[PDB]
C-alpha cells in the first residue's frame, strides 16, 4: 500500500526551529511528495514539492523560513524561527500509478501548536432580545467572546445570580488571526426574560472570570 | 528510479 | 488572476445525487487537469478523482462505482457528480488545479447529507443596550434556527468589512444559530445606515435587517 505517515500533533516554542516528518511506505521511499498548510475549514495551501535528494520548490506566498530535506523514506518540512502565523495543520501528499491508474493520497495531517505566545483576556459583548423577537413571544440572549488566547474557555449563565443550564447553547472556540472566538446563546420565552431581574454571561479563561449582565428593566 | 506521479501534467 | 468558482446545491437527501460545477477563469482546461478532493470534520483530506487536459479520468477506487467527472472545454467548466450519498459523505468538497509549482483551489462546497427539512433563518438586528457614550459602538445580527449550513452574512452589501466578527454557527435541536457583530465609531452610527444582509441558498432566502437605535 502507498501510505504517508505523520504524527497527529507537534508542539514548538515561539522563535524555535521546527521540523515535521512525513514517512513514505518502504517500497515508495524514492518518491516526490507535496507539503500543504491548512487552516480549519479552509482549502489547503500548497507549501512545496519535495524530492528524494531533499531539493524542493516552494509555492507562492511561502516565506524564506520554510525549507525541506530528505533522509531515505523520510521527508522533512523545516520552519526556522517559528511564528504564531505558522500554527496550522500540515499535510503531505503523493501520487503514483497503481494497476495502470493514477492515484493520489494525503497523509493524516500534523497539527502544529506554537507555545509561549502572549496571553489575551476575552472581550465580552452581550445583546438583549430584539423587540422583533419579543413580538414573537421569544427571547434570545447573545454573548460574543473574542480576542482571547489560549483557546480554553468555559461559559456559564446566571439568572438573578443563580446558575442556570436550561436553554444554554455554547460553541467551541475557533481561530481568528492568532486569537480565538466563541459565542453563547440563552434561549428563553419572552415571559422568562421579562419576569427575571438580570441575567449574566460569565467567561472563565486561565482562572480569570469576566462577566456581563443584561436586564429587562 | 521511480519517483511516483505528479498531480500536474 | 486564476479563479476556480464552485456552484451547485449542498443539501442532499440520503441516496440522492450530488452535482457540483467548477467554473475556471484565467487559464485553459485544454492545458490543466482538475482534481476533486473532500475533507470531512476531523477526518483528513481524501482525493476523489481527476480529469486530465485530454479528457481522460482517474478515480479513487472506493468511489469509482458512484462517481463521475466530465468537462466542457469551450465553457471552461468541470462537472462533478456522485450518486447514492450516505451520511458519511458529509464534507466540504474542493476542485483543485496543480502546476509547477503550486495549486489553485475552489472555495469549497459544504455538503450536508440529511433527510431533515430546509428551514429559513429568522434574522434579528441587535442594537447596543441602553446607556451605550464611548467613541466606538458594537452592533450585531442574530441569525436563528436555520438548516442546513451555510448562511452568508454581510454588512451593507459588503461595503462595510472592517471591524466585522462573524461567529461560526452553533447547532442544537437540529437547527443552527449564528451571530455577527460590527464595530464602528459613534459618529458613524446611527448617523449613517447599517444593514445586516443574510442569504441562505438552501431556502432561496435573502434578508436585510437595518440596525435601529433602541
Ligand atoms: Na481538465
Amino acid at each position: 500500500q502507498l501510505v504517508l505517515t505523520q504524527s497527529s500533533s507537534a508542539s514548538f516554542s515561539l522563535g524555535a526551529s521546527a521540523k515535521l516528518t512525513c514517512t513514505l511506505s518502504s517500497q515508495h521511499s524514492t518518491y516526490t511528495i507535496d507539503w500543504y498548510q491548512q487552516q480549519p475549514l479552509k482549502p489547503p495551501k500548497y507549501v512545496m514539492e519535495l524530492r528524494r535528494d531533499g531539493s524542493h520548490n516552494t509555492g507562492d506566498g511561502i516565506p524564506d523560513r520554510f525549507s525541506g530535506s530528505s533522509s531515505g523514506a523520510d521527508r522533512y518540512l523545516s520552519i526556522s524561527n517559528i511564528q504564531p502565523e505558522d500554527e496550522a495543520i500540515y499535510i503531505c501528499g503523493v501520487g503514483d500509478t497503481i494497476k495502470e491508474q493514477f492515484v493520489y493520497v494525503f497523509g493524516g495531517g500534523t497539527k502544529v501548536t506554537v507555545l509561549g505566545q502572549p496571553k489575551s483576556t476575552p472581550t465580552l459583548t452581550v445583546f438583549p432580545p430584539s423587540s422583533e423577537e419579543l413580538k414573537e413571544n421569544k427571547a434570545t440572549l447573545v454573548c460574543l467572546i473574542s480576542n482571547f488566547s489560549p483557546s480554553g474557555v468555559t461559559v456559564a449563565w446566571k439568572a438573578n445570580g443563580t446558575p442556570i443550564t436550561q436553554g444554554v447553547d455554547t460553541s467551541n472556540p475557533t481561530k481568528e488571526g492568532n486569537k480565538f472566538m466563541a459565542s453563547s446563546f440563552l434561549h428563553l420565552t419572552s415571559d422568562q426574560w421579562r419576569s427575571h431581574n438580570s441575567f449574566t454571561c460569565q467567561v472563565t479563561h486561565e482562572g480569570d472570570t469576566v462577566e456581563k449582565s443584561l436586564s429587562p428593566a | 528510479v521511480q519517483t511516483g506521479r505528479r498531480p500536474y501534467e | 488572476q486564476v479563479q476556480l468558482k464552485q456552484s451547485g446545491p449542498g443539501l442532499v437527501q440520503p441516496s440522492q445525487s450530488l452535482s457540483i460545477t467548477c467554473t475556471v477563469s484565467g487559464l485553459s482546461l485544454t492545458s490543466y487537469g482538475v482534481h476533486w478532493v473532500r475533507q470531512s470534520p476531523g477526518k483528513g483530506l481524501e482525493w476523489l478523482g481527476v480529469i486530465w487536459s485530454g479528457g481522460n479520468t482517474d478515480y479513487n477506487a472506493a468511489f469509482i462505482s458512484r462517481l463521475s467527472i466530465s468537462k466542457d472545454n469551450s465553457k471552461n467548466q468541470v462537472f462533478f457528480k456522485m450518486n447514492s450519498l450516505r451520511a458519511d459523505d458529509t464534507a466540504i468538497y474542493y476542485c483543485a488545479i496543480y502546476y509547477r509549482y503550486g495549486a489553485y483551489w475552489g472555495q469549497g462546497t459544504l455538503v450536508t447529507v440529511s433527510a431533515a427539512k430546509t428551514t429559513a433563518p429568522s434574522v434579528y438586528p441587535l442594537a447596543p443596550v441602553c446607556g451605550d457614550t464611548g467613541s466606538s459602538v458594537t452592533l450585531g445580527c442574530l441569525v436563528k434556527g436555520y438548516f442546513p449550513k451555510p448562511v452568508t452574512l454581510t454588512w451593507n452589501s459588503g461595503s462595510l468589512s472592517s471591524g466585522v466578527h462573524t461567529f461560526p454557527a452553533v447547532l442544537q435541536s437540529d437547527l443552527y444559530t449564528l451571530s455577527s457583530s460590527v464595530t464602528v465609531t459613534s459618529s458613524t452610527w446611527p448617523s449613517q445606515s447599517i444593514t445586516c444582509n443574510v442569504a441562505h441558498p438552501a431556502s432561496s432566502t435573502k434578508v436585510d435587517k437595518k440596525i435601529e437605535p433602541r
